[PDB]
Parts: C-alpha cells; sequence; structure tokens
RNA sequence: ACGAGACUCUGGCAUGCUAACUAGUUACGCGACCCCGGUCGGCGUAACUUCUUAGAGGGACAAGUGGCGUUCAGCCACCCGAGAUUGAGCAAUAACAGGUCUGUGAUGCCCUUAGAUGUCCGGGGCUGCACGCGCGCUACACUGACUGGCUCAGCGUGUGCCUACCCUACGCCGGCAGGCGCGGGUAACCCGUUGAACCCCAUUCGUGAUGGGGAUCGGGGAUUGCAAUUAUUC
C-alpha cells in the first residue's frame, strides 16, 4: 500500500520523535518506513550514514552480540516481532512509539572523559548508539540464566524505559552516567 | 544463590487461581506462569491450548520460544 | 566429419592466435568453420612457506598456475585442416586434433 | 488445479503421514524400536512411528528431485556430529535405515527405477501425492 | 500474435536469480513455489516489496517464472527482491510507452536502491597470518 | 641373510617409503599434482615449471 | 633418461642475438674468469663495462663470499639504471644466480 | 587520498603548452586526444593525466598556469 | 596414451621436464 | 490428571537409590548408576508406556515389568550392540549392568590387570591416564 | 634517478560484442499429472546468448557541481552512476655477526671413515610427568540442548616415470563404522544440480550443574597396516 506503510500490522503515523534534541537522528516515518528491521545495510561505509538507519533495524543489529549470537539477524528480526507483539497487549500503546520512548528516556545527556576524568556533553547520535546498546544488555543481563524469554525481557526494557520507572538496567545507567559526570564536571 | 522448588501438576485452589485470574492477566505466557504460580515451566506450554480447546484465550502468534495469548474480547 | 581441435595454452597471446589464425585463414578456404568454444580456468594453487627452515615469520607464497582449454567445431575431413595447421607452429599451445 | 508445491511444505508431510496412518500395508522391517537414525544423532527419534514420518518425507524428496539413490538419502538427513570437545563436522544419515524406506515404498506402488540407477516417484505416485495436498490446502481459506 | 518475452536477473551476493516474463495473469513464482510460501517466513514482506508498493495491476498481464541457483538464504531473497522488480521495470521499456517504466522506477528508487542496483560486495579473500581476511592470530609477547 | 635383510621395510606407504626426485630427502614432498618435490627446491625451480605468483 | 623414441629429438645451437644481454649467458663470463683466478675487482668491471659496451639500461653485479679474510664480504657494482619492483621486474631485468667453487669457499654471482 | 604524481602532472603540462588547440574544458573530448598525443601502455595513467589536464584547462580561462 | 596422463599433470610434466 | 493426584510418590528406590519422581520417566532413570538416557528410552519402549505424562501418575505394578527388562534385557527384544558387557572375559554372559554391579564389574576388571601387574593395570594404581593421553600438560589440580 | 605510485593479477559490469550438445535458457512437439487452464532437473530438436563460461575493448579521472583553503596542492558533502579508498602480490640504498651446513651431487675447513658418528635390519624412544609458560579447540546453556521437518552455497581436489596408494555414484548383505558387485571419470562431461552447516519450522526439557558439560574409563564391533599394547582413527 502507498497510503501508509504499516510495520507488518504496526502504526507508521501516531509515532512522535518527541525529543527535539534527537528530532533529526531517529528515522521512522514515510521515507525510511519499512515492513521489517531487515534491510541490505550500507550504514557502515561513511561516518553519518548510521543516523539515517531505522531504529527498529538498529535495535535488531544491537541484539545479535556475544559471539554465539553474531550473524543471526534471521533470529533477532523475529525477537523484534515477539517484543512488539507484547507491548500493545501490556501497556496498550504503539510499540514503535514505545521504542522511541525507550531511546529518548534512556540516552545519557552527558558522560565523563579523561583529558580525575572530566565531564562534557554527548552527541545526540552518541545517545542513539548508547541507548539502543544499553537496554539490549538489560534485556541480556535479565534474560541470561532466567525463566523469562528474550521478548518479555526486551519488553521489560522498552516499556520500563518508555515510562520513566527506574525498573530497568538502562535507566539506572542513565541515572549514574549523569551522576558520575555530575561529580567531576 | 536462592534455589526455588516448583510443582509438576496443579493444586485444586491453584487452578481456581489460574483459570479465573490468568484470564484477568493480559500476557498469558508459559514464562509468566512458572515465575508467578511457580510450576515446572514445561507444564505451562501445554495448559494454554486446553484453554483454547475450552475456548477462553486467543492464540495471537505461537512460536517454539514464546507463545503469546491475551484475555477475553470486548464484544 | 566433426573435427574437434583441442587448444590448451598457458599464455593468452597464443591461445588467441592459434584459435583465430585457424579461422581467420580458414575463412578464405570457405569451409563451414565455427568459433572457439571456451572452458573455465584451473588455478593449480601450491601455497609454500618462503623459508627453507622454520624460523623468521610465516610469509607464504601463492604460486598460481592457471590453465585454459578451447576447441573449434568443424564440418571437414582430416587432410583439409592438416594443410593449414603445421605451417607457422609456435611453442605455447598443445594442438590435439580429433578426427571424430 | 495445483501440484504439491503450491502448498506449505512443512504440514505437507503431515498430509502424507495421514496417508500412511490410513495405509497400514507398508511391510516395515524388524529393527524400529531401539535404533539410531544416523552416526551424529545421540537419541532415538521422539516419534512412536518415525518410519511413517520419513516415508511421508522421502516421497516428497523424490517429486521435488527425481533420481534419489540411497547414498543421496544418507546425505539429505544429516546434521552436526557434535564431537564433544573436538570441532563438529557434517555427517551422512545411515546407509540401511533410509534404504529400508526406498525398499519399503516399492511394494506400495509409489517409487520406480530407470537407467543411471536410483529411485524415482512413479507416474502413479504423482497422482497419489497431489490430492492429499488439496486435503491440507483447503483449510487455510 | 506478437510475443512479449523478457529475461532479467538480480544479484545480492553469489545468488544468480533470473526471472522469465510473457503476457499472462497476476502470478509471480520462484522455482515452482510462489512468493507467498518461500521460507524463511520471518523475511515474509521482502518479496511483497515489489508487489504491495505497486499492486496486482502492475502485474495484470506479467507471468514471472523465476529460476534461482547459487548464494545462500537471505542472499537468494535479496536477489529475487531485486530480480522480479527489474523483471517488471525492464518489461515496461519495450511493450508500453517509456513514461510507464519511468513512474514505477521512482517508486523503487525513493524506497530502496537495492531493489534495482546490485551491491558490489563479495566475500574478501582470507590472508595468511590470521583466521579471516582483516584478522590476525593472537601473537605471544613477553 | 644380509641381502633379504637389506630392503625389508614394506616400502608402499610413509614419508620414508617415498623419496624426493631432486634431493632424496624424506620431508616436505609436494604430493599435489604429483610434483613430488622437496618444498625448498619447488620454491627455487617453480619459475621454469610455470608456477608464478601473479597475485 | 625421459623414455623418448629415436628420430624425434634433434639438437641445434646458435649465437644469442647480442649475447651480452642474457644474464646466465654473462654469469658464465664471471664464472670462468673467477675460476680462471683473476681478482674480483677487475673481472667484474670488464663485464660491467661489457654491457655499457652492449648498451644496457643498467647493472646489479653482487659478488658475495670470502673476499680477503675469513669474515664475509659482498661487493655491489651498480651504474646506469635498474628498476626492482612492479610487473616490469619480469620482462626487463634477468635473474642469474651461480655458485663458483674456489678452494676457500663459494661466491654467489648475481648478474642482473 | 588522490594527489597527482610527476608522470601525471608534468605529463599534463608538456601537453598543454604544446597542444592548447586540441584540448578543452570537457574530459571526454581530451581523454581521446591522449590516444594521439601520447603513447601510454596504461588505461589508468591516461585518465589520471587527461583528468588533471581539464583542471588546468579551467585555469587558463581564470588566470595563468605556473608551468 | 594408455596410462592417459591428465591435463593438470600435462603442464606439470611439461614444467618439470624443462626445469 | 490435570491436578496433583493421590498415590503421589515424591521418593522411590528403583534399585537401591533415592530417586526424584518429578522427571520425565525415561529421564528419571538417569539417577541409577549404569542407566542414563539411551538405555532408559528403550526399557520404557519395550513396554506400552506413553512417557509424556510424568511419574506422579505411574503405578507400583508398572515397576514389575520395568526391572525384568532392566535385569534381563536379552529376552525382552533388546539387541546385543545395545549391551555394555559383550563377549565377556569372566562369564560369557550378555547383560546391561545395574548400580549394585557396575561398582563391581569394573573393580573385577582392575584385578584382571592388578593381579598380573599389567602396564595398563599399574597406571590405574598410581592415578595416570591409560588410553594414550599426554600427562605433560594435564593433571594440575587432579594430582596433588 | 631508484623505492612509492604507475605496473600485472583479482573483486565488482556491460539485455552491446565474441562464441559454444561438457554451460544452459526460452519456444514448440510429446509424455507425468492437474479441473477452460497450471506444476515436472523427463524426451527431441527449432531459434537466441539473458543467466553460465572467458575472449575483446569500453567504463571512474576527484570528472559535474556547493563550499573549504594564499583560491595553489588538495580535502569534504552531494549529484547522477554495477563500482567514487575492493583487495593482494612485486618491492630502494644500506645492512644485521637474525635463522637453515638436518632441503640440496650449495660448500670451505675440521671431527668420524670396520671399535662407523657411514649403512642396513629388528625392538624401544620421539607421547615419557610433582611442574611453570605459550597457541588453539569445546564449553558454562532457555538467543539453549534435544527430536523430526524445511531449504540455498563457493573455493576446489581425484587413476601418479620411480608408483602400487584415485574420486565415488548406483544395486545387494548389516542398527553402526563398515564388507561385497556392475559402470563412469585423466574430468564445464563422473561423483555433483556439490540437497554444506548455521539460523529458519514445529515438537519437546524447565533456573537445578539438568536433557548443561562430554573429560576420564570398561567391554565389544570393523577398517587402515607387514604389524597399533603406550586405546591409530570410526
Amino acid at each position: 500500500t502507498p497510503d501508509i506503510k504499516l510495520f507488518g500490522k504496526w502504526s507508521t503515523d501516531d509515532v512522535q520523535i518527541n525529543d527535539i534534541s534527537l528530532q533529526d537522528y531517529i528515522a521512522v516515518k514515510e521515507k525510511y518506513a519499512k515492513y521489517l528491521p531487515h534491510s541490505a545495510g550500507r550504514y557502515a561505509a561513511k561516518r553519518f550514514r548510521k543516523a539515517q538507519c531505522p531504529i527498529v533495524e538498529r535495535l535488531t543489529n544491537s541484539m545479535m552480540m556475544h559471539g554465539r549470537n553474531n550473524g543471526k539477524k534471521l533470529m533477532t528480526v523475529r525477537i523484534v516481532k515477539h517484543a512488539f507483539e507484547i507491548i500493545h497487549l501490556l501497556t496498550g500503546e504503539n510499540p514503535l512509539q514505545v521504542l522511541v520512548n525507550a531511546i529518548i528516556n534512556s540516552g545519557p545527556r552527558e558522560d565523563s572523559t579523561r583529558i580525575r576524568r572530566q565531564a562534557v556533553d554527548v552527541s545526540p547520535l552518541r545517545r542513539v548508539n548508547q541507548a539502543i546498546w544499553l537496554l539490549c544488555t538489560g534485556a541480556r543481563e535479565a534474560a541470561f540464566r532466567n525463566i523469562k524469554t528474550i521478548a518479555e525481557c526486551l519488553a521489560d526494557e522498552l516499556i520500563n524505559a518508555a515510562k520513566g520507572s527506574s525498573n530497568s538496567y538502562a535507566i539506572k545507567k542513565k541515572d549514574e552516567l549523569e551522576r558520575v559526570a555530575k561529580s567531576n564536571r | 544463590r536462592d534455589k526455588l522448588n516448583n510443582l509438576v501438576l496443579f493444586d485444586k485452589a491453584t487452578y481456581d487461581k489460574l483459570c479465573k485470574e490468568v484470564p484477568n492477566y493480559k500476557l498469558i505466557t508459559p514464562a509468566v506462569v512458572s515465575e508467578r504460580l511457580k510450576i515446572r515451566g514445561s507444564l505451562a506450554r501445554a495448559a494454554l491450548q486446553e484453554l483454547l480447546s475450552k475456548g477462553l484465550i486467543k492464540l495471537v502468534s505461537k512460536h517454539r520460544a514464546q507463545v503469546i495469548y491475551t484475555r477475553n474480547t470486548k464484544g | 566429419h566433426r573435427i574437434r581441435i583441442t587448444l590448451t595454452s598457458r599464455n593468452v597471446k597464443s591461445l588467441e592466435k592459434v584459435c583465430a589464425d585457424l579461422i581467420r585463414g580458414a575463412k578464405e578456404k570457405n569451409l563451414k568453420v565455427k568459433g572457439p568454444v571456451r572452458m573455465p580456468t584451473k588455478t593449480l594453487r601450491i601455497t609454500t612457506r618462503k623459508t627453507p627452515c622454520g624460523e623468521g615469520s610465516k610469509t607464504w607464497d601463492r604460486f598460481q598456475m592457471r590453465i585454459h582449454k578451447r576447441l573449434i567445431d568443424l564440418h571437414s575431413p582430416s587432410e583439409i585442416v592438416k594443410q593449414i595447421t603445421s605451417i607457422s607452429i609456435e611453442p605455447g599451445v598443445e594442438v590435439e586434433v580429433t578426427i571424430a | 488445479g495445483v501440484t504439491v508445491k503450491d502448498v506449505n511444505q512443512q504440514e505437507f508431510v503431515r498430509a502424507l503421514a495421514a496417508f500412511l496412518k490410513k495405509s497400514g500395508k507398508l511391510k516395515v522391517p524388524e529393527w524400529v524400536d531401539t535404533v539410531k537414525l544416523a552416526k551424529h544423532k545421540e537419541l532415538a527419534p521422539y516419534d512412536e512411528n518415525w518410519f511413517y514420518t520419513r516415508a511421508a518425507s522421502t516421497a516428497r524428496h523424490l517429486y521435488l528431485r527425481g533420481g534419489a539413490g540411497v547414498g543421496s538419502m544418507t546425505k539429505i538427513y544429516g546434521g552436526r556430529q557434535r564431537n564433544g570437545v573436538m570441532p563438529s563436522h557434517f555427517s551422512r544419515g545411515s546407509k540401511s535405515v533410509a534404504r529400508r524406506v526406498l525398499q519399503a515404498l516399492e511394494g506400495l506402488k509409489m517409487v520406480e527405477k530407470d537407467q543411471d540407477w536410483g529411485r524415482k516417484l512413479t507416474p502413479q505416485g504423482q497422482r497419489d501425492l497431489d490430492r492429499i495436498a488439496g486435503q491440507v490446502a483447503a483449510a487455510k481459506k | 500474435g506478437p510475443l512479449q518475452s523478457v529475461q532479467v536477473f538480480g544479484r545480492k551476493k553469489t545468488a544468480t536469480a533470473v526471472a522469465h516474463c510473457k503476457r499472462g495473469n497476476g502470478l509471480i513464482k520462484v522455482n515452482g513455489r510462489p512468493l507467498e510460501m518461500i521460507e524463511p517466513r520471518t523475511l515474509q514482506y521482502k518479496l511483497l516489496e515489489p508487489v504491495l508498493l505497486l499492486g496486482k495491476e502492475r502485474f495484470a498481464g506479467v507471468d514471472i517464472r523465476v529460476r534461482v541457483k547459487g548464494g545462500g538464504h537471505v542472499a537468494q531473497i535479496y536477489a529475487i527482491r531485486q530480480s522480479i522488480s527489474k523483471a517488471l521495470v525492464a518489461y515496461y521499456q519495450k511493450y508500453v510507452d517509456e513514461a510507464s517504466k519511468k513512474e514505477i522506477k521512482d517508486i523503487l528508487i525513493q524506497y530502496d536502491r537495492t531493489l534495482l542496483v546490485a551491491d558490489p560486495r563479495r566475500c574478501e579473500s582470507k590472508k595468511f597470518g590470521g583466521p579471516g581476511a582483516r584478522a590476525r592470530y593472537q601473537k605471544s609477547y613477553r | 641373510g644380509h641381502q633379504q635383510l637389506y630392503w625389508s621395510h614394506p616400502r608402499k606407504f610413509g614419508q620414508g617409503s617415498r623419496s624426493c626426485r631432486v634431493c632424496s630427502n624424506r620431508h616436505g614432498l609436494i604430493r599435489k599434482y604429483g610434483l613430488n618435490m622437496c618444498r625448498q627446491c619447488f620454491r627455487q625451480y617453480a619459475k621454469d615449471i610455470g608456477f608464478i605468483k601473479l597475485d | 633418461r625421459f623414455g623418448f623414441p629415436e628420430g624425434s629429438v634433434e639438437l641445434y645451437a646458435e649465437k644469442v642475438a647480442t649475447r651480452g644481454l642474457c644474464a646466465i649467458a654473462q654469469a658464465e663470463s664471471l664464472r670462468y674468469k673467477l675460476l680462471g683466478g683473476l681478482a674480483v675487482r677487475r673481472a667484474c668491471y670488464g663485464v660491467l663495462r661489457f654491457i655499457m659496451e652492449s648498451g644496457a639500461k643498467g647493472c646489479e653485479v653482487v659478488v658475495s663470499g670470502k673476499l680477503r679474510g675469513q669474515r664475509a664480504k659482498s661487493m655491489k657494482f651498480v651504474d646506469g639504471l635498474m628498476i626492482h619492483s612492479g610487473d616490469p621486474v619480469n620482462y626487463y631485468v634477468d635473474t642469474a644466480v651461480r655458485h663458483v667453487l674456489l678452494r676457500q669457499g663459494v661466491l654467489g654471482i648475481k648478474v642482473k | 587520498g588522490r594527489v597527482r604524481t610527476k608522470t601525471v602532472k608534468k605529463a599534463a603540462r608538456v601537453i598543454i603548452e604544446k597542444y592548447y588547440t586540441r584540448l578543452g574544458n570537457d574530459f571526454h573530448t581530451n581523454k581521446r586526444v591522449c590516444e594521439e598525443i601520447a603513447i601510454i601502455p596504461s588505461k589508468k595513467l591516461r585518465n589520471k593525466i587527461a583528468g588533471y589536464v581539464t583542471h588546468l584547462m579551467k585555469r587558463i580561462q581564470r588566470g595563468p598556469v605556473r608551468g | 596414451m594408455a596410462v592417459q596422463i591428465s591435463k593438470k599433470r600435462k603442464f606439470v610434466a611439461d614444467g618439470i621436464f624443462k626445469a | 490428571s490435570l491436578v496433583i493426584p493421590e498415590k503421589f510418590q515424591h521418593i522411590l528406590r528403583v534399585l537401591n537409590t533415592n530417586i526424584d519422581g518429578r522427571r520425565k520417566i525415561a529421564f528419571a532413570i538417569t539417577a541409577i548408576k549404569g542407566v542414563g538416557r539411551r538405555y532408559a528410552h528403550v526399557v520404557l519402549r519395550k513396554a506400552d508406556i506413553d512417557l509424556t505424562k510424568r511419574a506422579g501418575e505411574l503405578t507400583e505394578d508398572e515397576v514389575e515389568r520395568v526391572i525384568t527388562i532392566m535385569q534381563n534385557p536379552r529376552q525382552y527384544k533388546i539387541p546385543d550392540w545395545f549391551l555394555n558387557r559383550q563377549k565377556d572375559v569372566k562369564d560369557g554372559k550378555y547383560s546391561q549392568v545395574l548400580a549394585n554391579g557396575l561398582d563391581n564389574k569394573l573393580r573385577e576388571d582392575l584385578e584382571r590387570l592388578k593381579k598380573i601387574r599389567a602396564h595398563r593395570g599399574l597406571r590405574h594404581f598410581w592415578g595416570l591416564r591409560v588410553r594414550g593421553q599426554h600427562t605433560k600438560t594435564t593433571g594440575r589440580r587432579g594430582r596433588t
């Protein structure tokens, strides 16, 4: 359909990139809107080709990690299905809005660096690269040696990051990365 | 660390706390049940299609890893 | 009367020549001559250690010996082609002429 | 009108297994209960009558590709030979267990041989296979 | 009458996936089994990309017997993601007016350039001194 | 007694059973394409065999 | 040796056309002038001049062994122009590597 | 990392001082002239030269050239 | 030939014979 | 059926070991020393036993047929290659050895070598590996 | 001026060329079978060279443009474009007391040369094992293991002067590794359309060192060998 390209069954519109700092650096809508995460790639040839990539694909790329699960996007495109299947049946919201909510309220606003190390602000693209990596390790730290599956641990990172709950790994990092930086600024 | 002891099959009251109150939950998944009602996880995979054969819950998308159901409709 | 002139060369300048010069000249004699059939390369790969002893670093050779094969389809008795062939012979190509 | 191939290939073996539970005329060999299916496998097949499932599979490995010999039916059912501590390699199936399906589906007129050796699913067999696909490809409407 | 035959290929990796066209009906098939049940079904919509964005009136009278060999699983999907798209686009060059082909190309330039233009990427040659092309073995210092 | 006990190895398998064509040394024989050459001599004289490092 | 019939094999010889260019045809020149027993400082500069007589682009004559004393010496005699790298190392420069057996040791003759 | 070499720059400067006539602004016009006014055993070395020529043919129209 | 030496073996046999 | 029934046996002693009866009934026999998974798939195959329903619902007359096929495998449709003692040095008897016997039959295979002072025997007495392992690298926290 | 680059070879391509029963593809003719019309690596050819193969030129040069910067070299972001940093070889002067005399009928000078340090033939060793290093494999699982099922690869090798030992389809006996017949193939022809693995599909196991993990060890069962115990390998 050329009217609106629904992510399988999920809403392309009613998706608001609410953070005006990360307004340009989350692609979700109308041109970069795809049925799945999975594309050809070519977001790793030049520097600022990475930000044009859809966040649903960036999340899929950021799960297939820890050696055993590298080169298994067939496996984790399917995780992003089962993760999205949950979110509208627990919270009752648009999961792609919940993902944008999961990245906005996770990406740490500053970070300490050595020039006692010195605090400076991050890039917005740094927060995209960080937050997408942060909550995946929270969905890994939870899911490892655990009764719960990936997608529920995945959902318990996206939903808890969507709300501002302090119920997730990624929220306590954003809390403490900004707290480490708060001291030595 | 903290070892947990689960059960193979239902207690009479626990099925009255399953069959009444799991259709009052929204995520009806075999990982939800064996954390909440604390059973041998293999069981909760089998109990949910008997409830589909009973006709309470809705098979959204079944998979090897995770089977996702929800509570009763509105109409 | 399908003559099947096998043209296997180590070199390209002779594989081009021997195949072409047995057609380019065989156009003037007006016999129903076909173009040269191709066969894929066989890269005889022997990868040896550069060092006679086992000391220094492990710099490997990659000795590549490509070999190619052509053959030309014909409607001709044997003697007609034999008049053309043995004139102007060069070292590169192994000309194995099939009668059948 | 259709072939078998315009249907889901997974549940199609449950269509030809629904022909072999119908049948009970197969004259099965004498080793089924305790046997191992390949040199890589560690357990016995989880099915009570796995011979009816592979007979439901082997016939739809004949119509897809015709001229399947026994040493090709060793190849088709192969996995990782997980050799504990050493790196895992490829394994063939077993020379006899797959043969005892190709020697089994000769009595029930489904297979046939030609020149260049090997089984092929007979012209009678293609007619026997297409109309169990319609039985399964009906219910998805 | 006059024939409308088109033979077009598409490449992602070492997959060499060729489509054959004519006049016909709304049917696209790849080695017998059509676009609907080509597993893996996780990548279901990837072959619906040159169909859902266009519709069955673009495939009103185009019968696409796709032959595929070589490559992998995703490499074969992204070969026929591309091949059946170019099989449609090349068909509108010679059997209709030129502006029919131009309009429907821009639908699949604006979406994803993969659908028409192949990726030059191939598996890099492994080098001696490591287990991959751009990788070395752990050398022992101290 | 000496003569029968002079060639009493079964000389049909092993790197000792075979021998080099250049040097008569029993290590590093190129047994691919039947070169049957001590790898040190192959390296030197492969230039006039046809094996050349084009890549 | 190689198991050939009789009548096929027939062996001819000529002078090499400008025979000063082929390296192993002038490695023989430094073989039987040093095995003859002239000092390396004269028998090379004659044959180095012999290719500037023959109009060579350049030279790289490296004579390496026990030249006066027990410690190894290697004299390099270079003038004109010599390329070393790329594909044109094949179809310009010519490899000669020869071993002369003097009573003291073996000197490597590199006529290039 | 595309800095012109001395068999490309000088080779271009030898052409332009001799052949101001045959050359022009467009590359494909004076790409093919280098087949006539240079005997080069290299397709790659030709485009390197003929490309730099045009960059200097845009500098006789805006000022003088150094060499 | 009765032994019928291969065309991989031919240029190797051609090669060593010269060398 | 669906609920925890009556006559539920938490603990059995199927051949003199405290066994957990919550496991799959094929995989419940892993606890007994000499039978793991492979022998226990097949002993509960010879008898008409559906093994999806667990050992919270099994009979104490079920174990009459069980142990006869465990103690005497040969008579009850179990092959020869599938046995652990084959062409036996001692008795020339074919059987699958159970927990009481497995600690014995290996121990008698030691005095098979220990009495004769065999190279294969002496390496068992000391604490080495006998089937051609290398000990230059191995046995760090194993040997003192 | 040499080295660098250029160079040669490759990676990507050209619906333009060049060609072809060892590569195919479409067409029709005919059969397998379908409910007017398809599916089939099954038969034959009638055209063509898209795929496939390798011949030949062609193509990209920072060329078009917006900036940058003394407006010089050049860099950058686009643009249209199969490719806008694909790789690897080859490799300067000058040397090191780097490594091999156990690769050479490359070798000086020595040490041995019937009490052999030559050589030939058995048996052992090369693996030995309180230990400390290095390179790697397989793992600690629920993204997994298991059991069925589904489905696509690309480098490649293969009958030997000495020389014997090849690749293996297909058919018989057997659960297994394996044993036995008729054929092909010196190979785009035969194995092979390399039905590769992973993941994908669906069962099953349940936070416990378990069905994770596969070490150590016992008894058989064959092959390889002239013979394997200090288990060859399965």
